[PDB]
């Protein structure tokens, strides 16, 4: 059960590249270009539900999301097989043209036998005590290995747990493994739809410093990694504004 | 190579060492004990509609590395908990977190207002038991009210000679006295692990 | 064989009285114990009622209902409701019954037990007949109806042991006495003038040696040769309770074999 | 209200076992066993028969509570000799002498033709 | 981890005895004898071991009973032919042939005799009826 | 709408909310509300 | 309400009975320096009492499931109630009692200094 | 009693005439309508649970009808209308519409506000709904709208009490206003705790129960239903509840009601004689065995029938607990009743005896923290509670001595608020200070 | 109210020999301990049953039915 401490930003695109030139000095590791493709599935609306669960405690419906890397051939346009694989690819991506459409993530869904791993994570809306300094959100997660039968696309897998799927969005960015084990994201945002793909984040990257830890009762391993989340804001402080989220935002319970 | 697996329904409980002195001279070595407990979730919506089932089998291997496989309506889903073998595709993104959960524990937490838990059965403490050019597995199997059945899991390397195999091993068990075991060698489609699981859904089914 | 040695004085539909020899107390009150309690039986355990317009509760003819003696011969292939992959009940792990009683005459309309009606598949097994004992061809007594009074439900008889409910014991009352001389001196006899005479002698008292008045206590004598006398409530055959409990005495310690043989290589 | 179900007087429960061995201080070579979803019926008999065993110098069994189905058996034994095998024996002598009044039972039981 | 002479010195004859067994159960197995680990027996009649090595063409629950005896001076090998059953998981010696059994020296044990020995066993054990 | 039972005539009668609550054939002003038409489970015990 | 013939006896309740029967210095001086009773020629007793015992105990547990530093070496103990129990076993407990005099006057003993002989 | 509505009713399910009987009580028709169950009844120090009065009931014997009852409680509820418009409505209430609805669940109400006979009920569920109209456009709790036309005046079940809806009755009141009742039906099981009584002042709760299998048994199989303590018989001299269970063991036996009226001449030498002609020890022993062992108790045990009665005082009827709850308009300390969710009296004497004791902080915990622990502000010139407090401004104010650098804040019960405040509307002034005056 | 199913102390089925009772009663004149020995109960436990049973339930039977179909 991975407790999440991690902190938010924003910058232009213009300071693009003098950030990672910054975090490169900082943390002396190149940045890593990732994607991931992260598909949100919310409960059957035509399901009766409870709000209670096997237990006797109230349970209120979330939206439950899974998250697998797209190979970067298919998010090349068919102009930069010359230009490598580095951070200098996020700066082409400026618009809302992304070579994956909606077509191509129905085919990763539908597996058009065997799928690819997948990670389903399930988050609820980050602590309310307002004496950490650092946004604290638990997440449940878990790996899809695999999957055969009849049946082995993952929109009908997810629709015999319940779940419905409601949208989904690719994330392309670069990450910094810093030390004392803070991965720091660095991410534009594409929705993909049918009537288009559009960019979340206009103009702009959306900056993630987090940390994860195992075990949420090791107060010392907690504060431990909120002094180093707050150190690495003050080296950051001045340049960019590394701030708590909002709660309200980062609640994924389906609302009624 | 090839699995099919075999649950004698109605056996004594010193059944499992009967059959493992029946194959005396066939057992080359014998490896790590394994184990494997079995669930079933049932559907807790109030209005479910035709063609859709509300069983759903979550089967963990203790063997091959902690993985739980998912069945409803001939659809399988491998899933693993542990930290060793996630995908590094998985990790490095930041899709995985690290280290995940087991998917029982997500459904009996986060997903039990949907899913609840009926039958919980726990083979526990099996053996492995290597023959010539095979891999016996017994268990005993137990539900909440003591013994349920013996559990037999056969496993070759190959797959071109199997079904003498399966013959063989039926053939010991008519030796011993059991006649009324539910062999099962139906696989999905197609993995080992998730075709394993299906004939163990049903051989426990009937 | 060399072992327990039984010897059967009587032997009847509802009642066996046998004499159970080379044997230690343990084991005989062990034997006493699972026949009364550890011994699974088919009995009516949950009841739907659909209409009941009888001077009687609901819930009052429930627990008359459970109470009913159910055959149970083929009850071993019957299966525990909380071990079948079922929603509540299946013709795997449950007999289904049913009660249609209508007060059509003018009298008093009785209901019996003989009017319940197996409607699941019982597979060819041999458990769910309620058991018929009296000569009148009725069961027992469940309600009674006046004119106009209906009572419709259904039943689902499920396996259980008596340890659970006392309504899914088949062994009634269990006679069990050793040392009817008590020559151990295991009892030490209230009496105001004299005990011989107080205290009358049992039935058993004829198949022993009565003490000699003037031998020596024997100290080094134990508690065998137990006069047992099981009645069957019905549900199954008195000697299938006697072969059933022994069966089970020896599940249960085959079980804690089990147990020890897995956490001994654990 | 607080009555518990009468289920779990034999039904092992979650992440429990039917048996538990503890090594016992007090004495040299004797263990304390713990038998869930057990009572005298089953205490009395493993007792009273291991004291049969000559190598067995303690055999005793407590119920020490009656609103919980356990009870907590000693058994201390010479040395050289394991208590748990000391179990196994008495386990699978009561094993034989069942069987043995099984059969007997049965070829007494065909000897009635009045039933 | 050895504290006391005499536990190195138990510890080095045990590793003695071993190496005999392992270069014994490895001349046997790369013959193709299968030597079984899954059996063992409280007494097969210094400081000894035995093994139970079968080549699975002749009649089951027969092996050739091996016992190699160790010490600091001298060692040999026993060959025995018995007959061993499993019962409820115990191993019993249902037959043993202690009467036509010869003592060869460890120094002269090689693959020639093992052919011999392999031509000689199934026919010892045919005889055994 | 909802069916209702006369004290001593036994009538089935069904009464809306505007109706006053008597008996069209007794006119006994006491009237028995029907037994719900859904099965209810007694546990045998 | 409530009709039972099984008499549960009022407690608290006299005032029937009641009303059934209605007719028939030179040493100290303020809060100076002087109050405190100098350690020379403390007068009470050097053991400490079962009160003394029960508030120091109590105190001690308080502070410790306060996350107060605690100055004996666990040994897997928890419960603070048992900490503050091994502390006052060996004397490491740093606290005081003043024992007020009728008159106001009051000693400071310390917890190291009274003896444990309950 | 089923077309009866009564309030409480306990019905047991199999009411037995007694073996023993006087000839009195044919014309008290106690044969016909019998108040308890002849239960075989030992008389024995079994396991040391039936010391004290305690008695060991039969689990087996509970479990098929012994001493099981019936219960039912009727509601009682009527619209009544105080005015034109304010009048109650008997209706099945929506949260969208209607303020301060219970907690508890609504969808067991029919659409007249009633819940029909057979519908099972469990603990705070709404039996009978009820609504009254409230006065449009104010402002309480909040979650207040147009919408709440009415407020709920709705009846819940009793919050420990659960059954079946046995029978609702409809039906107009003497004004013609339209008032319904609803009797739930339930079955009181004994067990641990249920009060029980021999026909001889020899009551008793249930110490524990036990199974068939672990009770002590005759050599006949017979298993007491009850086990009763020996020490309860002599220092009360009641050889009249002995005399009964001799005689109806042997009415029992001879298929005879005893005649056990009080002046007769009939002699324990008779019923002993009788006894003994039946093949039983006279004076009621028998030689029984212990249920756990099998072995022969070295005492004789009396056993026989005996006419016992179970008593209305049910253990969870009367099982109580509370943490927090509601408090009183006036007092602010907790209400009283396990009904209403109340505490537990803490009275003088039980003060008396802590301060006994010598625990202060535990009588102040016991005063303050657990009853009603008030913050109130005084100022250091007057002694009286008459500060203003404004803590979101951090302001205080005393008139009169215009004093605003000076004031207090004292934890005091609210009671001793209460008591300073009527003190001062008896013109008396309980001046409060933080420090004293005088030397001691 | 009506005949128990079962003895309360050991279990042996007495639901049945109620109407037998009432019959060896009335029609064959017996006194009550004959016919209690004559239907098998030979433990005072179930001789108290049904000697000590009273039949209300067709006191109860006496009124009108509530709900007549
Ligand atoms: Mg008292
Ligand atoms: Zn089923
Ligand atoms: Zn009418
Ligand atoms: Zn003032
Ligand atoms: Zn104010
Ligand atoms: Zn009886």
């Amino acid at each position: 059960m991975v407790q999440q401490l991690s902190l938010f930003g924003s910058i232009g695109d213009d300071g693009y590249d003098l950030l990672i030139s910054t975090l490169t000095t900082i943390s002396g590791n190149p940045p890593l270009l990732y994607n991931s493709l992260c598909t949100v599935w919310k409960p059957n609306p035509s399901y009766d539900v409870e709000n209670v669960n096997s237990r006797n405690q109230l349970v209120e419906p979330n939206r439950i999301k899974l998250s697998k890397e797209v190979p970067f051939s298919y998010l090349i346009d068919e102009t930069m097989m010359d230009k490598p694989l580095n951070f200098r690819i996020l700066k082409s991506f400026t618009n809302d043209k992304i070579p994956l459409n909606y077509a191509m993530t129905r085919n990763i869904l539908h597996n058009t036998e065997s799928c690819s791993p997948w990670s389903l994570q399930i988050s609820d809306i980050p602590a309310a005590g307002n004496n950490r300094s650092v946004s604290m959100q638990t997440i449940a997660e878990t790996i899809i290995l695999s999957s055969a039968g009849k049946n082995s696309s993952v929109s009908s897998l997810m629709n015999g747990l319940g779940y419905v799927f409601e949208f989904q969005y690719l994330t392309i960015g670069v990450k910094f493994f810093m030390k004392h084990g803070l991965i720091l994201e660095l991410q534009k945002i594409w929705q993909i739809e049918e009537a288009g793909n559009s960019q979340i984040t206009s103009g702009g990257f959306l900056l993630k410093a987090y940390i994860n830890v195992s075990r949420g009762t090791d107060i010392d391993r907690i504060n431990y990694t909120e002094t180093a989340l707050m150190n690495l804001k003050k080296e950051l402080q001045g340049y960019i504004e590394l701030s708590v989220p909002d709660r309200q935002s980062m609640d994924s319970r389906v609302a009624h | 190579g090839k699995s099919a697996v075999i649950f004698v329904e109605r056996a004594t409980p010193a059944t499992l060492t009967e059959l493992k002195d029946a194959l005396s001279n066939s057992i080359l070595s014998v490896r790590d004990p394994w184990s494997i407990d079995f669930r079933t979730y049932r559907c807790s919506i109030k209005n479910l509609p035709a063609d859709v089932s509300k069983l759903m089998y979550s089967i963990t291997f203790h063997h091959h590395g902690r993985q739980t496989v998912l069945i409803k309506d001939n659809s399988a889903m491998v899933t693993t908990a542990a930290a060793a073998d996630i995908p590094p595709a998985l990790v490095f993104n930041g899709s995985s977190t690290g280290v995940p959960e087991s998917i029982d524990t997500i459904l009996s937490s986060k997903l039990s207002n949907i899913w609840m838990q009926r039958q919980l059965i726990k083979g526990d403490a099996g053996e492995t038991l290597i023959l010539d050019g095979l891999t016996v597995r017994l268990v005993n199997l137990f539900s909440s009210t003591g013994f349920k059945g013996l559990l037999i899991e056969l496993q070759a390397d190959e797959a071109g000679e199997f079904e003498t195999k399966i013959a063989g091993i039926e053939g010991h068990l008519a030796e011993i006295r059991a006649k009324e075991y539910k062999t099962s060698s139906d696989s999905l489609g197609s993995n080992e692990i998730c075709d394993l699981a299906y004939q163990y859904v049903r051989a426990l089914e009937l | 064989s060399e072992g327990p040695q039984v010897k059967i004085r009587e032997a009847s539909k509802d009642n066996v009285d046998f004499i159970l020899s080379n044997v230690d107390l343990a084991m005989a009150n062990s034997l006493r114990r699972v026949m009364i309690a550890e011994i699974p039986t088919l009995a009516i355990d949950s009841v739907e009622v659909e209409t009941n317009t009888t001077v009687l509760a609901d819930e009052f003819i429930a627990h008359r209902l459970g109470l009913i003696p159910l055959q149970s011969m083929d009850i071993e292939q019957l299966e525990y409701s909380r071990d079948c992959f079922c929603e509540d009940h299946c013709d795997k792990c449950s007999v289904v019954l049913t009660l249609q009683a209508f007060g059509e005459s003018e009298s008093t309309t009785n209901v019996y037990s003989k009017d319940l009606v197996i409607v699941s598949n019982l597979m060819g097994r041999n458990i769910g007949h309620p058991i018929i004992q009296d000569k009148e061809g009725n069961g027992v007594l469940i309600c009674k109806l006046r004119k106009g009074q209906e009572l419709k439900l259904t039943c689902v008889a499920k396996k259980g042991i008596a340890k659970e409910h006392a309504k899914w014991g088949p062994a009634a009352a269990i006679e069990f006495e050793y040392d009817p001389w008590n020559k151990l001196k295991h009892t030490d006899y209230w009496y105001e003038q004299d005990s011989a005479k107080e205290w009358p002698q049992s039935k058993n008292c004829e198949y022993e040696d009565p003490p000699n008045e003037g031998d020596p206590f024997d100290y080094k004598a134990q508690a065998d040769t137990f006069y047992m006398n099981v009645e069957s409530v019905g549900s199954i055959p008195v000697d299938q309770v006697v072969v059933r409990g022994i069966d089970t005495l020896q599940k249960k310690v085959a079980s804690i074999l089990l147990a020890l043989t897995q956490m001994d290589q654990d | 209200m607080n009555a518990p179900d009468r289920f779990e007087l034999f039904l092992l429960g979650e992440g429990e076992s039917k048996l538990k061995i503890d090594p016992d201080t007090k004495a040299p070579n004797a263990v304390v066993i713990t038998f869930e979803k057990e009572d005298h019926t089953l205490g009395n008999l493993i007792r009273a028969e291991l004291l049969n065993d000559r190598k067995v110098l303690f055999a005793a069994y407590k119920v020490e509570h009656p609103f919980f189905a356990r009870f907590k058996l000693r058994i201390q034994t010479t040395e050289g000799y394991d208590p748990k095998d000391a179990l196994k024996n008495a386990c699978n002598s009561i094993i034989n002498k069942l069987g043995a009044l099984k059969t007997n039972f049965e070829t007494e039981w065909n000897l009635q033709t009045l039933a | 981890r050895a504290e006391g002479p005499e536990e190195l010195a138990r510890i080095l004859q045990q590793l003695k005895l071993d190496k005999i067994i392992h270069v014994l159960t490895t001349m046997f197995e790369n013959t193709g004898w299968s030597c079984s680990r899954i059996i063992k027996i409280d007494k097969p009649i210094l400081l000894q071991r035995d093994l139970f090595i079968r080549l699975p063409h002749w009649p089951l629950n027969w092996y050739l009973i091996l016992s190699i005896i160790s010490s600091k001076t001298s060692c040999v090998v026993e060959k025995r032919i018995g007959k061993i059953v499993s019962q409820r998981g115990k191993w019993n010696l249902k037959y043993l042939d202690n009467s036509n059994v010869m003592t060869v020296k460890l120094e002269s044990i090689t693959y020639q005799k093992i052919m011999i020995l392999q031509r000689t066993i199934l026919n010892r054990i045919i005889n055994h009826m | 709408t909802l069916k209702y039972i006369c004290a001593e005539c036994s009538s089935k009668l069904s009464l809306s909310r505007t109706d006053a609550v008597r008996c069209k054939d007794c006119g006994h002003r006491i009237l028995l509300k029907a037994r719900t038409k859904r099965l209810v489970q007694f546990e045998a015990r | 309400n409530e009709n039972f013939e099984d008499f549960d006896v009022e407690h608290f309740s006299d005032e029937e009975t009641y009303e059934e029967k209605p007719q028939f210095e030179q040493i100290r001086r303020k809060t100076l320096k002087e109050k405190a009773i100098p350690k020379d020629q403390r007068a009470t007793t050097p053991y400490m009492t079962k009160y003394e015992r029960a508030r120091i105990l109590g105190t001690r547990a308080l502070q410790i499931s306060m996350n107060a530093p605690v100055f004996v070496d666990l040994e897997g103990e928890t419960d603070p109630l048992r900490i503050a129990m091994k502390e006052l076993a060996e004397k490491k407990i740093p606290l005081v009692i003043r024992r007020y005099l009728p008159d106001g006057s009051f000693e400071d003993w310390s917890v190291e200094e009274l003896i444990v002989d309950l | 009693y089923n077309v009866r509505m009564d309030t409480m009713a306990n019905i047991l399910y199999y009411p037995q005439k007694p073996l023993g009987t006087t000839r009195a009580m044919e014309y008290l028709k106690f044969r016909e309508l019998p108040a308890g169950q002849n239960a075989i009844v030992a008389i024995a120090c079994y396991s040391g649970y039936n010391q004290e009065d305690s008695m060991i009931m039969n689990q087996s014997s509970i479990d098929r009808g012994l001493f099981r009852s019936l219960f039912f409680r009727s509601y009682m509820d009527q619209e009544k209308k105080y005015g034109m418009s304010i009048t109650e409505t008997f209706e099945k209430p929506q949260r969208t519409n209607t303020l301060r609805m219970k907690h508890g669940t609504y969808d067991k109400l029919d659409d007249d506000g009633l819940i029909a006979p057979g519908v099972r009920v469990s603990g705070e569920d709404v039996i009978i709904g009820k609504t009254t109209p409230i006065s449009p456009d104010e402002e309480e709790l909040g979650q207040r709208t147009a919408y709440h036309s009415k407020r709920d005046a709705s009846t819940p079940l009793r919050s420990t009490e659960n059954g079946i809806v046995d029978q609702v009755l409809v039906t107009t009141n003497q004004d013609g206003l339209k008032f319904v009742k609803v009797r739930v039906r339930t079955t009181k099981i004994p067990q641990i705790g249920d009060k029980f009584a021999s026909r001889h002042g020899q009551k008793g709760t249930i110490g524990i129960t036990y199974r068939r299998e672990d009770m002590p048994f005759t050599a006949e199989g017979i298993v007491p239903d009850l086990i009763i303590n020996p020490h309860a018989i002599p220092s009360r001299m009641t050889v009249a509840h002995l005399i009964e269970c001799l005689l109806s063991k042997v009415a029992a036996l001879s298929g005879n009601e005893g005649d056990a009226s009080p002046f007769t001449d009939i002699t324990v030498e008779g019923i002993s004689k009788l006894l003994r002609e039946h093949g039983y020890q006279s004076r009621g022993f028998e030689v029984m065995y212990n249920g756990h062992t099998g072995k022969k108790l070295m005492a004789q045990i009396f056993f026989g029938p005996t006419y016992y009665q179970r008593l209305r005082h049910m253990v969870d009827d009367k099982i109580h607990a509370r943490a927090r709850g509601p408090m009183q308009v006036l007092t602010r300390q907790p209400v009283e009743g396990r009904s209403r969710d109340g505490g537990l009296r803490f009275g003088e004497m039980e003060r008396d005896c802590m301060i006994a004791h010598g625990a202060a902080s535990f009588l102040k915990e016991r005063l303050m923290e657990a009853s009603d622990a008030f913050r109130v502000h005084i100022c250091g010139i007057c002694g009286l509670m008459t500060v203003i407090a404004k803590l979101n401004h951090n302001q205080f104010e005393c008139k009169g001595c215009d004093n605003k650098i000076d004031i207090y804040q004292i934890h005091i019960p609210y009671a001793a608020k209460l008591l300073f405040q009527e003190l001062m509307a008896m013109n008396i002034t309980p001046r409060l200070y933080t420090d004293r005056s005088r030397d001691f | 109210m009506i005949v128990p199913v079962r003895c309360f102390s050991c279990g042996k089925v007495v639901g049945d020999k109620w109407e037998s009772y009432l019959n060896l009663l009335q029609e064959d004149e017996l006194d009550e301990g004959t016919a209690l020995s004559r239907l098998g109960l030979k433990r005072y436990c179930c001789r108290r049953m049904i000697l000590t049973h009273v039949d209300l339930i067709e006191k109860f039977l006496r009124y009108n039915p509530l709900e007549k179909r």
